[PDB]
């Protein structure tokens, strides 16, 4: 229901993302039916990519930080649970993925 | 308050430094000042089309004009020096 | 005549002759419907020539 | 009544505490108040028998990047029954959530919610706190200053992928800033 | 209520005698003249200030008036106009690129309100829907040909306003 | 003399006993306030309106009567600021904003710029003279 | 560098590692007066811009091409 | 219950709705408006304008009520400069304002009726409103997007036979309304589909901030031109209808005694016109005029600073807010001191109407949901800027 | 074109009439076009361009002069 | 100019602007 | 502009 009031300290900002991520994994099923997710991907690719979104996202110390990014994942959720976003959105955001690196930057243009 | 443009007032001296009110405001400035430089040390921003900072005063478009207590006419604020205790007026009628 | 560009155009209207130093250009008859007044110090040998217009003027006498 | 009432009354009855800020003005009676103190304030302003303000006109935000708190949340109040016009103003940045008065003005919900995409202030025990007005799956909050006009991406028919996409913005023409400011200002 | 009055709604109710009322009123605008205009042959009235095509206008000596000013281009709202200019040969300011984008006009009328010299003006044409996107990219060519085209209506409606501007 | 037929108002419905319904609820209010600091500027005016409409919700019988002298809004709106009055003094109460801090401090911006006169401003008529009476107590 | 409101702001990762100058600019050579003086901007360094070929416009591709400014 | 949903894609019912809606059986239990597809970054797009160049905006909010906005947008103006308008360019503003509540009223209610199913009187309101827009083409040069009031005086001054065509359409404005009333009022269908439908209580419409016909259908008599009147509305007599059920039927009666009165308006300031100039004679903020900046070197110097960098508003803040023809639109101006505004919110009386169609909806019939969102009167432009 | 008056005619061979009008008017100013291939539904010279839109009271043939 | 657009002297004629009444039908 | 400072004042 309404938003929660802002945390006090780091770990009630733990205890939230903990509950974030159990609520995201038990939204898997319902995203498997209402996309044609079935013969897409397993049903842990998924849950792996919001564990490295998670994880790529925790150095962060802040508590009213991490509350707001885990506001704008729960917005991103509900959003993904509706019909609102279209099919390849998910499939592009949500999968899984030699001479120099300068050089070939050199050879691509000068704008680095 | 600042100077306008953030201009650097250098002090020779603390002991050669008068006091005028450019609005009622007490500014320090060196003697040898004028009353345009004064009022810039004030934050005031006189109007002026032949005064350059870089050239030789020619008070010639009479636009930087302000009012002085002790003048019974406007002073060109370019070329008057400023004097101890000297009351400048620009926001005036005259 | 689509082939002169307006600077040939206005290179051929021959030069107005007045007989004092100066002269005001408007741009049209009808003030109101041209461009912002313009006074021309006819104290060359050349024609002098309208910013506005391009028109030319030439002093008569001297 | 007046400007000139209202804000002798509210000097006196009102809680010091609350208020920090009181300009009397013809522009508008303002009061600037914490943010921990803006629904008791206008719980108040709204049951007080002399300051029946019963309507919320509007909520709206302004972003100030050069203070330390960054948005200005402003509280356009009506009073039907006096014929006056309060002004409620509170400041949070970009990490702090501040209460909601959907409780007291129930057309506050919309407001809230548009405060909250284009500036992305959240508000504590609002119903449903979601973007309103921007795209669905915008990033970013369009109406804070250091957003760019354009935004950062673009819409156009992929022919092969069937579908309308989004793309990296690209413009034909760019916008052109025209610096008219004066140093005579 | 009164037996007389509770009859007398009663008829109304089961004879429809609010519904004969309007049937009426619609059968008299049945035989009634139309107010449909025959577009193609007859078109609507219009004003002289009204803002259509625009048009760049030039002196009766054959001079073009713009004078590259670009005080059309800096009101323009839409960012519609984009001027280039440089020193022509005989040393007058002139324009070398002049295009309006009508994708982007909003027929505003600001850049013909802005213009010193009275060069760039909104015609009385509204009939100019293009096949093509490239062909609304108007350009110095193009306005100056619709100036031509539209310059004895456009000059009347000038001196039409000219009681008014 | 007879009772309203209409408030004019829709959702506001009329209270055959109005002098009933207010006489108890102004009672109650003011037995309530006692709670507020004695010193406090909501406590003197919530007491000040609050008698003088009980009191002329005593004196006079009839319900027009009692719109005459008040000369604000109808009784059916007056129950509906008594019963809002009542719930904002429990509001106050459970909050505690009384007490006063040690470093508060307040910038009273007093801005003159004159507006024009064709530019929509609310002007309202003079107020009845209880909201000025209580202005008086809440100064002195 | 502690870019938490960065990555809670919406910016893209790829404009979040851009290299701004903060400056204060200078008052014009072709007028003497400082009005327009004291404002400190950032600077994007926003110059990868290039001609249309339909029209000759100034393309860009840049969003940070005018917000500093 | 399920979900359903209307979008409807053409303008037979606005052009961008989207409701969705969670049917119990045929009644309608939520009602969930879905805005945002006509949402353009206009409040956005002010702060990269100048003062002047951001009026056109106003235009384009109320697309129904074009001089209504630009109104506020120039009240809001002079209020922040304190520039004094003179009586003829007021006089000029409130009868093209009045004209402008005709000219919505006259679409709403019959693009309402049509939703009903009532087709003949939609053509014969649009034939008046031909009449009116032909005024509108007459003084500018647009028939809608007339940016006629500005913020000094008035853009331009009137033609001659402004007034004596004005007075020739007011001699049948109301037969025409009594034409337009004649079918609908009595008829016993209009009455049914419209009767105990849509009930907000004043207490609902305070709350959810309700204006306009919306608020005083209920039975509160709140006019912003009368409880804080602009211009010349203070010396102008006209009454102000209020309802007494606050059904959809109230919002009608009430919707044509608000065109009655704007005739009566319209009448008086005619009538009561005076000479003089439309403009305010302080040129450092309103435009010289032709002859004077092509004969003149201070009114040259003034007409190019206005048209490249146009007028700075002293720093400050302000809410102005008028009685547009859908409620209260109100502009809250921020000023820093620039010839660019800071921020600029536009109060869209219809944004607080559509946000209450979820309780004015609540057990009712599926076919009584269009009358619901016709009777408020809402157009897209101003719900989402 | 029936108890109508010819205005003028037009260097493509278009025909203008007129009609007077008493208080509702209608077909009061129309042309008959000289083409009948789809007419190009713009073929009206500037000069008779604001006779018909009843920008001008000119005719077109006043206007040239 | 000093010719202005504005009312006639005398000002305009008076307009009805109430409901006119309509009594027709046997009953 | 009267931008004077309230205080405590004891
Ligand atoms: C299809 C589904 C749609 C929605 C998918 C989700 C989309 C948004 C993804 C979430 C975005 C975020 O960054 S929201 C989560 C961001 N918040 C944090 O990372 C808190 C800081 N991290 C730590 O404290 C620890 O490393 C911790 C990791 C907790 C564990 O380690 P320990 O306990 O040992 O300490
Ligand atoms: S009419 Fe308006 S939008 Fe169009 S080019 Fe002129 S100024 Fe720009
Ligand atoms: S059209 Fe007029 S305003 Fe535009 S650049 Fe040319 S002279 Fe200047
Ligand atoms: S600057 Fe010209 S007189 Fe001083
Ligand atoms: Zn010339």
């Amino acid at each position: 229901i309404g938003v929660p009031p802002n945390s006090a300290n780091l770990t009630e900002a733990r205890r939230r993302v903990f509950d974030f991520f159990r609520a995201a994994c038990r939204s898997i099923p319902t995203i498997m039916d209402i996309y044609n997710l079935q013969d897409v991907v397993a049903p842990s690719q998924l849950r792996y990519a919001i564990s490295a979104q998670i994880r790529n996202n925790a150095h962060i110390t802040d508590p009213k930080v991490i509350d707001l990014l885990i506001f704008k994942g729960m917005e991103e959720l509900t959003d993904i649970v509706d019909h609102a976003k279209q099919r390849h959105h998910i499939i592009g955001q949500y999968v899984v993925g030699g001479k120099t690196d300068f050089l070939k930057n050199f050879y691509t243009s000068n704008y680095f | 308050r600042n100077p306008v443009g953030g201009a650097r007032v250098h002090f020779s001296n603390p002991e050669d430094a008068i006091e005028v009110f450019v609005d009622g405001y007490a500014v320090k400035v060196p003697k040898g000042f004028t009353v345009l430089q004064a009022c810039e040390v004030a934050g005031v921003d006189i109007p002026r089309f032949c005064y350059h900072s870089r050239l030789s005063i020619a008070g010639n478009c009479r636009m930087c004009l302000v009012e002085v207590e002790k003048s019974p006419k406007p002073v060109a604020s370019c070329a008057m020096p400023a004097l101890p205790g000297m009351k400048i007026k620009t926001d005036t009628p005259i | 005549r689509s082939k002169k560009s307006p600077m040939e155009l206005i290179s051929e209207v021959p030069p107005i002759k007045v007989d004092g130093r100066i002269v005001a250009c408007e741009g049209d008859t009808n003030p109101a419907l041209g461009h912002p007044i313009e006074f021309i110090c006819l104290d060359l040998n050349e024609p002098a020539i309208c910013k506005y217009c391009g028109l030319r003027y030439v002093q008569d006498h001297h | 009544m007046d400007n000139q009432f209202i804000f002798k009354y509210s000097w006196e009855t009102l809680p010091k505490k609350w208020v920090k800020k009181m300009e009397r003005s013809e522009h508008g009676n303002r009061f600037d108040t914490n943010t921990d103190y803006l629904f008791q304030l206008l719980c108040f302003l709204k049951l007080h028998t002399y300051t029946r303000v019963q309507v919320l006109i509007d909520i709206c935000g302004v972003d100030y990047p050069s203070r330390k708190r960054r948005f200005e949340v402003v509280y356009n109040l009506l009073s039907t029954r006096y014929n006056s016009r309060i002004r409620v103003q509170t400041s949070a940045d970009e990490v702090t959530r501040i209460s909601s008065v959907v409780s007291l003005f129930p057309s506050a919900g919309w407001w809230e919610r548009e405060v909250w995409d284009m500036f992305g202030v959240s508000f504590i025990n609002h119903p449903d706190l979601r973007r309103i007005l921007t795209d669905y799956g915008f990033e970013g909050h369009p109406l804070r200053k250091d957003f760019p006009l354009s935004g950062y991406v673009q819409v156009r028919y992929d022919d092969p992928e069937k579908r309308v996409v989004s793309e990296p913005i690209e413009m034909t023409q760019e916008f052109r800033y025209f610096d008219f400011a004066s140093p005579w200002e | 209520k009164d037996w007389n009055t509770v009859f007398e709604r009663s008829i109304n109710t089961l004879f429809l005698t609010e519904m004969v009322r309007g049937l009426s009123l619609t059968l008299k605008y049945f035989f009634d003249p139309k107010v449909t205009i025959n577009y193609p042959f007859e078109k609507g009235p219009l004003s002289p200030r009204f803002r259509g095509e625009h048009a760049l206008r030039r002196y009766p000596t054959g001079e073009e008036r713009c004078i590259a000013c670009k005080l059309c281009e800096a009101v323009c709202p839409a960012q519609a106009i984009t001027i280039e200019a440089e020193e022509r040969e005989d040393g007058s300011r002139r324009t070398t690129r002049y295009d309006i984008d009508m994708t982007k006009c909003i027929y505003c009328g600001f850049c013909q309100e802005a213009c010193p010299v009275d060069a760039i003006v909104e015609g009385p044409n509204f009939e100019f829907a293009t096949e093509t996107h490239e062909e609304l990219l108007y350009d110095k060519e193009k306005l100056l040909e619709n100036g031509d085209r539209w310059e004895t209506e456009i000059a009347e409606n000038l001196r039409s306003e000219s009681l008014y501007r | 003399a007879k009772v309203k037929q209409t408030t004019g108002i829709v959702g506001l419905d009329v209270v055959p006993n109005a002098r009933a319904v207010l006489i108890d609820l102004y009672s109650k209010t003011l037995k309530e306030i006692q709670a507020v600091p004695e010193d406090e500027g909501y406590r003197k005016a919530v007491e000040s309106f609050t008698r003088q409409r009980l009191n002329v919700c005593k004196e006079e019988e009839d319900w027009e009567m009692i719109e005459k002298r008040l000369g604000c809004g109808q009784v059916e709106e007056l129950i509906e600021e008594a019963r809002d009055e009542l719930t904002l003094i429990g509001k106050m109460i459970e909050w505690d904003p009384w007490g006063v801090p040690d470093d508060y401090e307040c910038e009273v911006i007093e801005n003159d710029a004159p507006i024009p006169k064709h530019v929509p401003q609310h002007r309202p008529g003079p107020l009845p003279e209880q909201f000025y009476k209580t202005l008086e107590g809440l100064i002195a | 560098k502690r870019g938490e409101i960065g990555k809670v702001s919406g910016i893209p990762e790829e404009h979040l590692s851009r290299k701004v100058i903060i400056y204060s600019p200078a008052r014009t050579a072709t007028q003497s007066g400082s009005g327009k003086l004291g404002k400190w901007k950032i600077n994007f360094v926003s110059t990868l811009k290039w001609e249309n070929p339909l029209m000759g416009w100034t393309s860009t591709g840049d969003p940070y091409a005018n917000v500093g400014d | 219950n399920f979900t359903l949903n209307f979008g409807p894609q053409h303008p037979a019912a606005h052009g961008v709705l989207r409701l969705v809606l969670e049917m119990n059986g045929e009644v309608v239990e939520r009602a969930e408006p879905h805005i945002g597809l006509l949402h353009r970054g206009t409040e956005k797009l002010i702060e990269y304008k100048t003062y002047l160049q951001a009026l056109p905006y106003f235009d384009r909010l109320d697309y129904v009520s074009m001089m209504a906005q630009e109104h506020a947008y120039s009240l809001a103006v002079e209020k922040l400069l304190n520039c004094e308008v003179p009586l003829r360019a007021q006089y000029i503003r409130v009868l093209f304002c009045e004209i402008t509540r005709i000219l919505n009223h006259l679409l709403a209610l019959t693009t309402h009726a049509m939703d009903v199913g009532a087709l003949t009187p939609f053509l014969w309101a649009f034939e008046e409103r031909e009449k009116l827009l032909e005024f509108y083409e007459r003084v500018s040069g647009a028939r809608m997007h007339a940016s006629f009031i500005r913020p000094g005086g008035v853009a331009q001054d009137l033609p001659l036979g402004l007034c004596r065509d004005i007075d020739s359409f007011t001699q049948q404005f109301a037969s025409r309304i009594d034409e337009l009333e004649e079918m609908l009022t009595g008829n016993r269908i209009w009455k049914q589909r419209l009767v105990d439908i849509g009930t907000v209580t004043a207490q609902q419409a305070k709350d959810w901030g309700f204006s306009g016909v919306m608020l005083r259908g209920s039975g509160v008599c709140w006019d912003l031109r009368r409880a804080a009147p602009y211009d010349v509305y203070d010396q102008l007599d006209f009454d102000v209808p209020v309802g007494t059920r606050g059904d959809c039927y109230d919002r009608y009666c009430i919707r044509i005694e608000e065109m009655r009165q704007s005739l009566r308006i319209i009448v008086q300031c005619l009538n009561q016109m005076p000479s003089g100039m439309i403009k305010a004679d302080d040129r450092k903020l309103c435009p010289p005029s032709r002859c004077r900046m092509k004969l003149s070197m201070e009114s040259l110097i003034h007409h190019f600073e206005l048209y490249t960098e146009g007028f700075s508003v002293p720093a400050s803040s302000t809410y102005t807010a008028v009685e547009a023809p859908k409620g209260e639109f109100g502009v809250f101006l921020v000023s820093n001191g620039s010839n660019r505004p800071y921020r600029c919110k536009i109060r869209a009386p219809g944004f607080a109407h559509s946000q209450g169609l979820d309780f004015m909806s609540k057990h009712h019939m599926l076919a009584d949901v269009v009358t619901i969102i016709g009777t408020q009167d809402i157009v897209f432009g101003e719900v989402d800027r | 074109n029936i108890g109508a008056t010819l205005v003028g005619v037009d260097k493509f061979g278009n025909k203008y009439y007129q009609k007077l009008g008493d208080t509702q008017y209608g077909r009061h100013r129309w042309v008959e076009y000289a083409s009948k291939d789809r007419y190009n539904a713009s073929q009206v010279p500037a000069e008779w361009h604001g006779w018909l839109h009843f920008i001008t009271d000119h005719t077109g043939d006043e206007l040239l002069s | 100019p000093l010719l202005q657009d504005g009312p006639p002297p005398g000002g305009f004629a008076p307009v009805r602007y109430a409901r006119r009444i309509s009594n027709t039908g046997p009953s | 502009i009267r931008r004077y400072v309230l205080t405590k004042d004891n």
